[PDB]
């Protein structure tokens, strides 16, 4: 079962969040009968000291009807040219339980994201995509 | 330096 989600964070260059602080997306679902609910969590200034130079990006399982979900996922960024870039995928399915996340503590360097030459914050918005695949 | 633009390692925040 596939899930796709697009998240636009407005005014991203002005986030006040300090290292360790998190912004959470709305939930998304398959639209089908599996009852699974997901959301994204980003740390604009990284999860922790080790990752302070990075944006940290995670997929969170918000609800599932039984105990565990195995899912593959992929995150990418929309650029100013209208294309998905910097996509990274889980190389395998990971085991999710309700309230548990998986993702990339070092998803993209902040100094790359903020360099206008890379076009990743058009109109100062960060647009992220997430694809989820559940067995 | 270990300053790649991205790192592909998957982890969980717990």
């Amino acid at each position: 079962v596939k899930f796709s989600y697009m998240w636009t964070i407005n005014n991203f260059s002005f986030c006040r969040e300090e290292m360790g602080e998190v912004i959470k997306s709305s939930t998304f679902s398959s639209g089908a009968n599996d009852k699974l609910k997901w959301c994204l969590r980003v740390n604009p200034k990284g999860l922790d000291e080790e990752s302070k130079d990075y944006l940290s990006l995670y997929l969170l399982l918000v609800s599932c009807p039984k105990s565990e979900v195995r899912a593959k996922f992929k995150f990418s960024i929309l650029n100013a040219k209208g294309e998905e870039t910097k996509a990274m995928e889980s190389q395998r399915a990971y085991r999710f339980v309700q309230g548990k996340d998986w993702g990339f503590k070092k998803f993209i360097r902040r100094d790359f994201l903020l360099d206008e030459a890379n076009g990743l914050l058009p109109d100062d918005k960060l647009t992220l995509f997430c694809e989820v695949s559940v067995v | 330096n270990d300053d790649d633009v991205q790192k592909a390692d998957v982890s969980s925040t717990g």
